């Protein structure tokens, strides 16, 4: 699974930004059984998961972003998107597209490139 | 919840 993010950059506090991500090198049927989502990392923190759409189509969120961030998945077109509304300075981070594969005995992480999001007055 | 969804819940609460 190859992942590529589009969007990022500078936004004012309270503003909106959309990130998108396309998966390639995977069939629709294979990717259907995987989760798709988003991680973020600021310098001096670990990468932590902020939102995902499960293989059953269920959106799930970190409490700090619920209500403000909306994650959507296009199963047919192998895409996941993060609509970020009411952004705050503490949302400033590199955001990674992510796919989670169940390999039965373990899970496998597929990672995008990361895209910087910067929230500045 | 599925196996993936239980694993997603764990990851989404990791500080």
């Amino acid at each position: 699974v190859q992942l590529q993010e589009s969007g990022g950059g500078l936004v004012q506090p309270g503003g909106s930004l959309r990130l998108s991500c396309t998966a390639s090198g995977v069939t629709i049927s294979a990717l259907n059984a995987m989760a798709m989502g988003w991680y973020r990392q600021a310098p001096g923190e670990r990468r932590v998961m902020v939102a995902a759409v499960s293989e059953r189509g269920n959106a799930m969120y970190r409490e700090s972003v619920q209500g403000r961030f909306t994650v959507t998945r296009d199963f047919t077109n192998k895409m996941v998107s993060l609509q970020m509304d009411n952004l705050k300075p503490e949302d400033t981070a590199v955001y990674y597209c992510h796919v989670l594969e169940d390999r039965v005995d373990s899970f496998h992480d597929y990672w995008g490139q990361g895209t910087q999001v910067t929230v500045s007055s | 919840p599925s196996r993936l969804e239980e694993e997603l819940r764990r990851r989404l609460t990791e500080p």
